[PDB]
């Protein structure tokens, strides 16, 4: 029952997905290679992907319906604070509940819980990301409800910094119909409303997931040793 | 203001 315009913006949102994201993880034997020992081991691998997927953040956020047509301030503002929610959003593709990991396709780039914290973070942050991503794989969401969440997480009209919201806000009301209406499509009441539900209040985790990673970015990077090891384009997006 | 590596992302 999707109108023609929300097939439309379906249609567009796959495909941006599809251009920003490969799923063989060619590219992450262009990091540096993971060390599992000296602290922080893990950073300068952790940072080169983090850094690899802010660019398929931005690339898949200039294909969203409008984005582009924001003023340059705001998209800035909305991408810097969206970041690390839809890095958050968009590893729950390759993580696997067998053993609370994320697998990319060889024994080096597969990620635990270790990995985690050899880049610096503490259970403050890793215990909540792993129930979040458990709670998010157990949805069993198909790809359309994956780039919508993803989309509407990169236009929040309450993000701060944002000027014009009302505009933002025109765009997630656009994208948050279309999502409603592909979730009746594919399910009665009442899981249409209780699956719509639980995806919103997976937002409302990542809210506290990104404040907390700020918390502990902040005091990892204040340190000079350990921004050296993080990349320019970490730097300039997570900064300030 | 000052993020040209995003704004060059950005186009
Ligand atoms: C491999 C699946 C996967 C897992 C993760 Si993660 C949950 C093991 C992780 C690791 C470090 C980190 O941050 C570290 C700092 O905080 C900031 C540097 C250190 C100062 C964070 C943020 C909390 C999360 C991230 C991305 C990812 O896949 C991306 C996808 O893009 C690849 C496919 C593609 O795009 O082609």
């Amino acid at each position: 029952k999707l109108s023609e315009e929300q097939q439309h913006i379906i249609a567009i949102l796959l495909d941006a997905h599809h251009k920003t994201y490969d799923p063989t993880y060619a590219d992450f034997r262009d990091f540096r290679p993971p060390v599992r020992m000296s602290p922080l081991s893990m950073l300068p691998h952790l940072a080169d992907l983090v850094s690899y997927s802010i660019q398929k953040v931005i690339g898949f956020a200039k294909m969203i319906p409008g984005f582009r047509d924001l003023t340059s301030d705001d998209q800035i503002v909305l991408l810097k604070s969206s970041a690390i929610e839809v890095i958050m959003l968009r590893s729950n593709q390759s993580f696997t509940m067998d053993d609370m990991s994320w697998d990319c396709g060889s024994q080096d780039y597969k990620y635990d819980v270790t990995d985690v914290s050899k880049a610096g973070h503490t259970l403050e942050l890793i215990e909540p990301l792993i129930k979040f991503q458990v709670g998010l794989k157990k949805l069993n969401l198909h790809e359309e409800e994956h780039v919508l969440l993803m989309a509407i997480c990169i236009v929040s009209p309450d993000r701060p910094g944002v000027q014009d919201a009302k505009l933002v806000e025109a765009i997630q009301d656009r994208l948050s119909n279309t999502l409603q209406t592909y979730i009746r499509c594919r399910h009665p009441p009442p899981g249409s409303h209780q699956l719509y539900a639980k995806m919103i209040q997976k937002l409302a985790d990542l809210r506290s997931l990104n404040e907390e990673h700020s918390k502990q970015y902040r005091s990892l990077s204040f340190q000079p040793e350990n921004s050296m090891k993080l990349t320019p384009l970490v730097l300039e997006v997570f900064g300030n | 203001k000052n993020h040209p590596m995003l704004m060059n992302l950005l186009k």
